[PDB]
């Protein structure tokens, strides 16, 4: 009879699943070094699985079914996948399964955060052709992303071309897309920014002219968020205008004055409903002052001394 | 426009111009400013920026210039070298002239830090003006381990530039209109007899 099923394997000591509904599995990273549920999420099916959250697992190195996510086409219907800390996993592969099967009819909500640095990821538009005398592969990012509200792809090494290419080619819909978390990708970088290589570039103009209805930005740990990039945003706030909620947390980059002057610019859109900015060490205190003084923002959190961002729960799922 | 004498603690955070004589030059030390570390597992690189009251106009919270080891995960850090930064720091002691100091005074002294392009660009004994930034810095006893009621604070100059002197320059400039004098007035038979007289 079991819908929703959560696993938080603490330590470590030595076919059709129609129920199910919600799998959690959660392990200590550091205890934990094997994938509990591999045979059981390759070879079974849980036809009505809405939403899957596997994190702390490491992948098997001799199973590159595993590491290709062939697993995962397993589960239509998925609304939801949540995925971080999984220490042999790659987003290249995932993006790999991403360009070769309409794996799902919807996904609301996609959270991939790979933890070890792998090499730079582009989004791999090359269609070939067997032959021109026949079809070049139909490439499904378009109809597995087109559904998703949430894009969350924090510490994954995707580059900032990726990223603007997902939006060019309008695979990431834009007039769905709702909230985007790409924090601690150290693979992007602004366009003011004359230090490249030129497919790192995010074109902040075009991506925010795509998606603009979005409420919800995550940019924390993202050094490369410099005061000069942030002249970037500056003169892009009239295409986020729905953005209600900004973290920008632990840059330890970001001065008082970039963080100012786009609330500044903001103001002419009415006050930004919220903002993170802990553990940011250059930001004045008098400028958050400030800030709150003249109302500039209906909450901002400046809690200095906060040297963590990932509380279990509410931001993550990796245990501990 | 002052000397080591003349600058008043109501100078402090201004930025002043002083004449007067080096001494008592440091020698040259690299000043960290900023370190990167590889995370050998995580791959990423790390990284951690420095500050003291030297190093900046605005007194920024202090860097106890201690390198970091681990990752937050736990994971052993390795300093790189060459990616990290380091300025030149020097320390020099700019003295009163003695022909200003008053009757029966000794000349007066203080202390300029140059960083960069700009050490090594004076010798002791060298006639100088400073232009620079006169801070205070230090807790000044205010920290209660000492006791002492009556010592005061620690004072600078952040220096700017730094100009050798000789004006009554220490190497002059010559127009063309100087070189064509000078030619013009060793051909004169008897110049020696000239200049020695002069």
């Amino acid at each position: 009879l079991l819908k929703k099923i959560e696993l938080i394997f603490v330590n470590s000591l030595v076919v059709i699943y129609s129920e199910l509904e919600k799998i959690t599995l959660i392990c200590d990273k550091k205890k934990i070094k094997n994938f509990p549920l591999c045979r059981a999420l390759l070879r079974g099916q849980f036809p009505l699985l809405q939403k899957l959250t596997i994190t702390g697992v490491t992948f098997p190195m001799n199973n590159q079914d595993i590491m290709n996510f062939q697993w995962l086409l397993n589960f239509p219907d998925l609304k939801e996948l949540w995925i971080e800390d999984n220490d042999n996993c790659e987003l290249s592969k995932f993006l790999q399964l991403l360009k070769f099967s309409n794996v799902w009819k919807n996904l609301e909500k996609l959270t991939f955060r790979e933890n070890k640095l792998y090499p730079i990821v582009n989004l791999d538009e090359d269609q070939p052709v067997t032959n021109d005398d026949e079809v070049p592969s139909m490439l499904f990012y378009k109809e597995n992303l087109q559904n998703l509200e949430k894009l969350d792809l924090m510490g994954t090494s995707i580059s900032g071309s990726a990223l603007t290419r997902l939006c060019e080619q309008e695979y990431l819909d834009g007039r769905k897309l709702r909230s985007l978390n790409i924090g601690n990708c150290p693979n992007i970088q602004f366009p003011n920014n004359h230090a490249h290589t030129a497919r790192m570039i995010l074109d902040v103009n075009a991506v925010l002219k795509r998606l603009s209805k979005l409420e919800e930005i995550n940019l924390s740990h993202l050094s490369s968020l410099n005061d000069s990039t942030m002249k970037s945003f500056i003169i892009n706030v009239p295409f986020l205008e729905n953005l209600k909620r900004l973290d920008i947390s632990h840059n330890f980059e970001i001065t008082g004055i970039s963080i100012y002057e786009f609330l500044k610019k903001f103001q002419m859109d009415q006050p930004l409903a919220y903002l993170n900015i802990d553990g940011c060490s250059q930001v004045s205190h008098i400028t958050v002052n400030m800030i709150r003084a003249q109302n500039l923002v209906t909450q901002v959190d400046c809690v200095y001394e906060r040297d963590v961002w990932r509380k279990f729960g509410i931001n993550s799922y990796s245990y501990s | 426009a002052l000397s080591p004498r003349t600058l008043t603690a109501q100078h402090l955070n201004k930025l002043v111009s002083v004449e007067g004589i080096v001494t008592k030059t440091s020698l040259v030390r690299p000043k960290l400013i900023r370190s990167v570390h590889y995370a050998a597992k995580t791959g990423r690189f790390h990284y951690r920026d420095y500050t003291d009251a030297t190093t900046t106009l605005t007194t920024r919270i202090p860097t106890p210039a201690i390198y970091p080891t681990e990752d937050t995960e736990g994971n052993k850090l390795t300093t790189e070298y060459g990616y990290s930064t380091f300025i030149d720091h020097q320390r020099i002691t700019v003295q009163e002239m003695p022909e200003m100091a008053p009757a029966g005074q000794l000349p007066r002294s203080i202390d300029v830090i140059l960083d960069d392009d700009l050490v090594d660009k004076t010798k002791p004994g060298d006639r100088v003006n400073v232009v620079g930034v006169f801070k205070s810095l230090g807790a000044g006893g205010m920290n209660q381990s000492n006791s002492n009621t009556l010592i005061g604070f620690k004072t600078l100059i952040l220096g700017n530039t730094v100009y050798p002197l000789h004006a009554r320059a220490a190497r002059q400039m010559l127009t063309d209109f100087d070189i064509r004098n000078i030619n013009k007035l060793s051909k004169k038979k008897d110049i020696f007899d000239i200049l020695s007289q002069s």
